[PDB]
């Protein structure tokens, strides 16, 4: 099957330069041009250029030219995309995305949509990166309900995005719901995570939220008790 | 080295419909375009901004092949510069074309008693094409003033209509195979030479 | 540069079509082809339709896709469920350099549910919490339908306005949704209070919690 798998997760400070890889599989790379697109939180799409691994011609958004560059590796069937003088607002998901026409003329390109698409690598520009404070939501007779049981983790103070919370280490997956973060007036970010659990359980089930914070380098897990 | 792959081209068992013509991109290997322009097979052979000659002398970025069916009468619309329905909406050449147009009478191949119909062209467009551009839509064509929401009928047309290639016809009626190739020039090293 | 422009939402209930339209200008729809992309909540964008039409394998037929002149509209012919996601149309605009311009995108929401009341849970603050000079009151809803709420802090009966930080609702695993809202505070305000309550209003009708330091 034909795929694009992109490198890992970025988290660089402004003014840094960063550079994601997108390598293309099951077709041959020289066939089709490679475009890449970001997406900012909770916005819409914008695109950032096209190269061609036939040539390594390129085609960058004006917005972009003269802070991006796109090369390639025909080798290992491999796009790379540097963008330097990072911004905070350059934080967000970069994608790379095979153009859907097998073999442009590049003096008489046709864009038809793009067909194939990476699975995306996150950027992050910040200079601070601070862990979160983890505190338990202990059920109580107030969050129980005739057989079911509230019950949850407060992730507080963290900054920035994202942290994810597993619980039982992946094992508990059945009634977990964790919520989008809040931006306090404060600048730094908080979420929950709860789950709805069999109130018969809570005397010998343990609970135990596992709270991950790659920007800071940081696991914590809160063993969450009745009160 | 590896000899251009031409034959596969020329060869394959079914052509493109024109509407959806095919392409083929040609990289890394010899060709010996006389072996080409110095065959019997085909009724046309016209070169566009080279001397078919000086061919075997030349190197390339690439070398495209594009290929598809038509009707006799509609050969001379492959080049630069020429109107009608293949030429408008169909298949386009630019002005500043660099290549060669080869066609050969296919009538044994494509043609068949009670006809063959899996050969379409573009029969409506709202625009015409941009050279090399490819239209494989298939909405209803608005030739009138009552936009047509999908459905057929008066001045609503389906916009691809069937050759209706038999064996019988005449020769301007007869499928002929075509392909042109286009010699491509980018700031790249060259990968497609003469002998 | 350019852009394509989408309306920010549409809806509809399963079983019915709903279109989204698509508005650029001569240099971009009016002379390109228009493409669309689907998008489901965290997860990389998915080709829908290209070449004005055309559907890519594996996309079911009940999408469609239409262009004139300089607009384009895709349409969705019997609502499922799984089609509420966000949509963008896209297209290349001649431009200068030349590039692809991408619509604003659309959020389609699909109405397939009757209304649900919310479920409201409310968490004091945790003794480790206290116990580290703050305090933060959690209200969490669940299980409504549809995605609209608003939420009422209550100190004793009096209103309270400062520390409050609430979250867009959005889907469970269970296809309802879920909102959360914070109220943050210092201990001696959460000793100092008989009660403090929330309540979450969901289609003109109030669920409400409360807690206190008892
Ligand atoms: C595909 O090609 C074969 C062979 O054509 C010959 O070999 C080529 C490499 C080239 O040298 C041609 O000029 C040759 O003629 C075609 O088969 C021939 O068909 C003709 C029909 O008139 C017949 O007279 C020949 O005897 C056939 N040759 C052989 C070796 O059998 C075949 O028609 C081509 N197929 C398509 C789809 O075009």
């Amino acid at each position: 099957q034909v795929q694009l798998v992109q490198s890992g997760a970025e988290v660089k400070k402004p003014g840094a330069s960063v550079k994601v890889s997108c390598k293309a599989s099951g077709y041959t790379f020289t066939d089709y041009f490679l475009h890449w697109v970001r997406q900012a939180p909770g916005q819409g799409l914008e695109w950032m250029g096209w190269i061609n691994p036939d040539s390594g011609g390129t085609n960058y958004a004006q917005r972009f030219q003269g802070r991006v560059t796109m090369t390639r590796d025909t080798s290992i069937s491999t796009a790379y995309m540097e963008v330097s003088r990072l911004r905070s607002d350059d934080t967000a998901v970069y994608y790379c995305a095979r153009d859907n026409e097998r073999y442009q003329m590049q003096n008489y390109y046709h864009y038809y949509g793009m067909d194939v698409w990476g699975q995306g690598t996150t950027v992050t520009v910040v200079s601070r990166r601070l862990p979160p404070s983890v505190f338990p939501l202990a059920p109580s007779s107030k969050s129980t309900s005739g057989g079911t049981a509230a019950l949850g983790c407060l992730v507080k103070d963290y900054f920035p995005e994202p942290v994810t919370v597993s619980w039982n280490s992946g094992a508990l997956t059945s009634g977990v719901h964790t919520f989008p973060a809040v931006l306090q007036s404060s600048g730094l970010y908080s979420l929950s995570s709860v789950v709805t659990v069999p109130s018969s359980s809570l005397g010998t089930q343990t609970y135990i939220c596992n709270v991950n914070h790659k920007p800071s380098n940081t696991k914590v897990d809160k063993k969450v008790e009745p009160k | 080295t590896n000899l251009c792959p031409f034959g596969e081209v020329f060869n394959a068992t079914r052509f493109a419909s024109v509407y959806a013509w095919n392409r083929k991109r040609i990289s890394n290997c010899v060709a010996d375009y006389s072996v080409l322009y110095n065959s019997a097979s085909f009724s046309t052979f016209k070169c566009y901004g080279v001397s078919p000659t000086k061919l075997n002398d030349l190197c390339f970025t690439n070398v495209y092949a594009d290929s598809f069916v038509i009707r006799g009468d509609e050969v001379r619309q492959i080049a630069p510069g020429q109107t009608g329905k293949i030429a408008d909406y169909n298949y386009k050449l630019p002005d500043d074309f660099t290549g060669c147009v080869i066609a050969w009478n296919s009538n044994n191949l494509d043609s068949k008693v009670g006809g063959n119909y899996n050969y379409l062209y573009r029969l409506f467009r709202k625009s015409n094409l941009k050279p090399f551009e490819r239209d494989i839509s298939t909405e209803i064509y608005q030739a009138g003033s009552t936009p047509c929401n999908g459905v057929e009928g008066f001045n609503c047309y389906f916009p691809l209509q069937s050759y209706g290639f038999q064996p019988t016809n005449g020769v301007g009626y007869q499928p002929y195979r075509v392909v042109v190739l286009s010699f491509e020039l980018l700031h790249a090293p060259a990968t497609v030479c003469g002998p | 540069q350019s852009v394509l422009t989408q309306p920010p939402s549409a809806s509809g209930t399963p079983g019915q079509r709903v279109t989204i339209s698509c508005s650029g200008s001569s240099s971009n729809i009016g002379s390109n082809t228009v493409n669309w992309y689907q998008q489901l909540p965290g997860t990389a964008p998915k080709l829908l339709i290209y070449s004005n039409n055309q559907r890519p394998s594996g996309v079911p037929d009940r999408f469609s896709g239409s262009k004139s002149g300089t607009s384009a509209s895709l349409a969705i012919s019997g609502l499922q469920s799984e089609d509420e996601a966000d949509y963008y149309c896209a297209a290349w605009d001649d431009s200068l350099n030349g590039y692809v311009v991408f619509g604003g995108g659309t959020k389609l929401t699909v109405l397939g549910q009757p209304k649900a009341a919310p479920s409201v849970t409310l968490f004091p603050p945790s003794s480790e919490e206290l116990q580290a000079n703050k305090a933060t009151l959690v209200c969490l809803i669940s299980d409504f339908y549809p995605g609209a709420v608003t939420v009422a802090w209550k100190a004793d009966s009096s209103p309270v306005k400062a520390g409050v930080e609430t979250t867009t609702p959005s889907k469970q695993s269970n296809n309802k949704y879920a909102a959360s809202s914070y109220l943050s505070l210092t201990p001696e305000q959460w000793k100092s209070h008989r009660s403090y309550s929330c309540q979450v209003t969901h289609e003109g009708s109030t669920v409400e919690k409360t807690v206190a330091p008892t």
